[PDB]
RNA sequence: GGGAAGUCGGCUCCGUAACUUGGUACGGACAGGGGAAUCUGCGAGAUUCCCACUGUCCCUAUCUACUAUCUAGCGAAACCACAGCCAAGGGAACGGGCUUGGCAAAAUCAGCGGGGAAAGAA
RNA sequence: GUCCCUACUGAUGAACUCGUCGCAAUGGUAAUUCAGCUUAGUACGAGAGGAACCGCUGAUUCAGAUAAUUGGUUUUUGCGGUUGUCCGACCGGGCAGUGCCGCGAAGCUACCAUCUGCUGGAUAAUGGCUGAACGCCUCUAAGUCAGAAUCCAUGCCAG
RNA sequence: CGAAAGGGUCCUGUAAGCAGUAGAGUAGCCUUGUUGUUACGAUCUGCUGAGGGUAAGCCCUCCUUCGCCUAGAUUUC
């Protein structure tokens, strides 16, 4: 194996950290880095490809492109770090007014039982005109700070999945003067941010995720054989990565009731899979459509970030037409994008005359 | 919606299109898309029979077993009053009639 | 792109589904499934295999002499582009459509005519021969009842009144033996 | 059963007529089977592919034998000066305790591929 | 003819009230080779022949993932066929340590499938600038510029 | 939240039974049959892409049905 994803042992957590944002500047504009969603699953795609020097030039590729759900994330909170011969400190930390009980959840561990009494007072302190303290947070993040994430959580009551518990994590603010960014995060509180607004369409981005495990498992298989150098055996899998270069081919915004349909695929169909997603569910809120293969199993927690460096590629700065995406079952071999071509191609049923 | 419509292109397709619609309203002129209890009742009593066939059945699997075991007759267990009143009964007898001989 | 037929059973092949036999002799054998590429491997007839077009257009399974079936086929000559000319045919491919599903119902009705005649001649034959296992009341519910229909005041209709109550309203096995 | 390797592997007889018992001319027959397919309308049906040996190797198949984590209960033995983290140095191809350095944080579970075993010299 | 401690590899963990969000000392560290297009039948060449920098697109090996598709795998013992025997026969089933055969989702797999692999500084050989030693000269003595797949770091894994 | 059910999606490949003179065949009646009858019957066809399975690591549920629920034990500056 490599030498360089070694100690090879499970994710310390679930999430998954960026550990690194992209460095800032003043002078861009000010904007978010990262965003979160969940992997919905993946499926085949037919993009006209305009790669000028490639055999498959002005020609129909077929690609296998990763869905993320996406539902819009909720600004809770605002932290300021400062610069130390140690390095970077959280000096402070400001919260919004009027959490929701997702991120509560998320603060607490036996929701069930316990008294709900998270930020309680700290909502007594924006309300009985401890305001002053909190502007007085906010001028120390502006007057001490190099540095200002924005703390914001993610919806599963919007996500199709069991969990009630909530996902916090700071998107680091870039483009702009600390005053600036703490202006921004301020405003930003107690408001939705969507996935099309943080990134967009033809936009390369940086996957960060916990691949899956397979418990004790030998070196054939944790190496790939036929002292920390020798293959040993332990566990394999369940390992943070962060995947590097992946194409975002599509955004869609879960309302528009024609997801799936492109300009010569006139067909109003939305990007769940005849049947659902397997394992998984429906997608109804925004999505993220992006090439390749990502990190992570199914209904898996994904943290989407900005590229660190402006890329080297003609890869990336290429449109991507889309042609059609396969909506046809993924618990068999399907061959029908919707019921209603199913219906017509197979007629009517005695089961439809028993009903009709 | 699953169809070529490059497959379907073909120039001068108006007067085949309404050669179409002019077919179909003939078609309902003659009446080709017109659609046309003691049958239910009886039809709920062969329901019944065969619902009746299948529960005679099952109990005749309950108590066959799969092979062959000696089964002690029926003339040496002795069989309850209250069992043989409620069978005589579902057969319809008035077994308040006669029945204090055992 | 385009939407392709596969060769042993009709279903729709989309790009990705299937693999495709290149024969010695030049021709192209293009299947939807492995199912299909096995069943062409083993060399069965679909002819013969009765969840495939070919056996349900040769047992007269589905219509296939309509105007809605000669309107669409596969075309050699290229005809010059004309939004008009796409935009009409959009709209007629729609029209085509919901009118083939309705010739279709029609088709399946036709095809499924008799069957109600035979379900109640059946039912005839069963009830005259099981006459026996018909619901047969209850001897204490017939007591019952003659006493209510002597203080009521008949009791033919308060049979076939509670008959129908019953009927319209299972039996376990064996039961708890006393400890 | 399949794959692989090597090979030098693949692709005359009966009756008839003259001649010295045997030959000579004439007439007829000979010089396949099996399996898998494709094409035309079962059809003289037409066309395509594979058939080997080996004291060789590998894989698949069958049989034989040993193969086994935790819980409740029951329940040994081998072995045991005391111990057990490294690198350099410690004249006697000697280090495990010494010098001086790297360091070094309770109690454990599992895996195990290293160490805790070896000469005697013409 | 002499099953234990420890190293390594992973997994838990007491005390610091539980929890959420982080920082990063230190330790590890990763990409590699080839080809094709344009430059260009150009520079160069009597002829025969014939490059390169920028720019573009693929492939080998290595590494990390992933399962839309496509193969393989079947205890889904899911469905169907079929052998022997049995439940009196039909139906429906048992037994043959999963009888045999065909298809077979899901899961698992496969450079038999697909995706991704990133940038700053300082240097060695060497080539220089200014300029003494030494009234010439000299890349060196003071001072200083560039420069290798090298070195140290970022990106990356652990914490 | 759990168990069923319904719908969807996938897998298999057309259930049991009945009927049609379609039916290769197996036999009786009476006398010649130019169209004789009566029964049984492989196989075929129709009812029947039906029948069965479907999350156990598939999808959805407007009051689809039933049931459950503010617990009980320890520990903490
Ligand atoms: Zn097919």
């Amino acid at each position: 194996g490599s030498l360089a994803f070694l100690p090879r042992k499970r994710a310390a957590r679930h999430r998954g950290r960026v550990k690194s944002f992209p460095k800032d500047d003043p002078k861009k504009p000010v904007h978010l880095t990262a965003a979160m969603g969940y992997k919905a699953g993946m499926t085949t795609i037919v993009r006209d490809l305009d790669r000028p020097g490639a055999k498959a030039h002005k020609k129909e590729v077929v690609e296998a492109v990763t869905i993320i759900d996406c539902p819009p994330m909720v600004v809770v909170g605002l932290v300021g770090y400062i610069e130390t011969p140690r390095g970077l400190r959280s000096l402070t930390t400001v919260w919004a007014e009027h959490l929701s009980d997702e991120v509560k959840r998320r603060f607490y561990k036996n929701w069930y039982k316990s008294k709900k009494k998270a930020f309680t007072k700290y909502a007594k302190k924006y309300a009985e005109n401890n305001g002053a303290s909190i502007t007085r947070e906010l001028e120390r993040i502006k007057k001490y700070c190099t540095v200002v994430r924005v703390l914001a959580h993610t919806q599963i009551r919007k996500t199709p999945l069991k969990q009630k518990k909530a996902h916090l994590m700071e998107i680091q603010i870039n483009g702009g003067s600390v005053a600036d960014k703490v202006e921004f995060g301020r405003s930003l509180f107690e408001k939705p941010v969507t996935i099309d607004t943080i990134f967009e369409k033809d936009e390369m981005i940086d996957v960060i995720a916990v691949t899956k495990g397979h418990g004790f498992v030998g070196v054939t298989a944790r190496w790939g054989t036929k002292q920390w150098t020798v293959a040993r055996a332990g566990q394999m899998g369940y390992h943070h990565r962060t995947s590097v270069n992946h194409k975002i081919y599509r955004i869609g915004k879960g309302d528009d009731e024609a997801n799936a349909s492109t300009e010569t695929d006139l067909t109003k169909k939305k990007i769940t899979p005849m049947g659902g997603f397997v394992r998984y569910g429906e997608v109804n809120n925004d999505y993220v459509m992006i090439k390749g293969s990502v990190p992570g199993v199914k209904k898996r927690i994904m943290t989407l970030r900005k590229s660190l460096f402006t890329h080297t590629s003609r890869k990336a700065l290429e449109k991507v037409e889309l042609k059609w995406i396969d909506t046809s079952s993924e618990f068999g071999h399907g061959a029908f994008q919707t019921a209603a071509e199913k219906k017509q191609f197979m007629g009517t049923l005695k089961k439809d005359l028993q009903t009709s | 919606d699953g169809k070529n419509v490059y497959d379907y292109i073909d120039p001068d397709i108006d007067a085949k299109l309404q050669a179409l619609e002019e077919e179909e309203e003939r078609l309902e002129k003659e009446g080709f898309y017109d659609e046309d209890e003691e049958e239910e009742e009886i039809l709920q009593k062969a329901e019944y029979i065969r619902e009746q066939h299948a529960l005679i059945r099952n109990e005749a699997k309950m108590r066959k077993s799969l092979k062959n075991r000696a089964i002690i007759p029926r003339k040496a267990v002795k069989k309850p009053l209250s069992q043989l009143e409620d069978h005589l009964d579902q057969l319809g007898v008035d077994t308040e009639a006669i029945g204090l001989r055992a | 792109m385009r939407i392709e037929n596969c060769f042993f059973c009709g279903r729709p092949a989309w790009p990705s589904k299937g693999i495709t036999f290149m024969r010695n002799d030049g021709k192209a054998f293009r299947f939807c499934r492995s199912k299909c590429h096995k069943n062409f491997k083993m060399k069965r007839n679909p002819r013969k295999l009765k969840w495939t077009k070919a056996y349900r257009k040769n047992a007269g399974k589905e219509m296939v002499v309509d105007s809605t079936l000669q309107f669409a086929a596969r075309r050699n000559v290229p005809v010059r582009y004309n939004r008009e000319l796409w935009q009409k045919t959009l709209k007629a491919m729609e029209r085509i459509s919901e009118i083939r599903a309705r010739r279709e119902r029609v088709f399946y009705k036709k095809r499924m005519a008799g069957k109600r005649a035979r379900e109640v001649a059946a039912a005839r034959k069963l009830v005259a021969e099981n006459e026996h296992l018909l619901p047969r009341l209850r001897g204490s519910e017939k007591r019952r009842l003659a006493e209510l229909a002597a203080e009521r005041g008949d009791v033919e209709e308060l049979e076939r009144e509670e008959l129908a109550k019953l009927a319209s309203k299972s039996k376990a096995f064996g039961g708890e033996v006393r400890r």
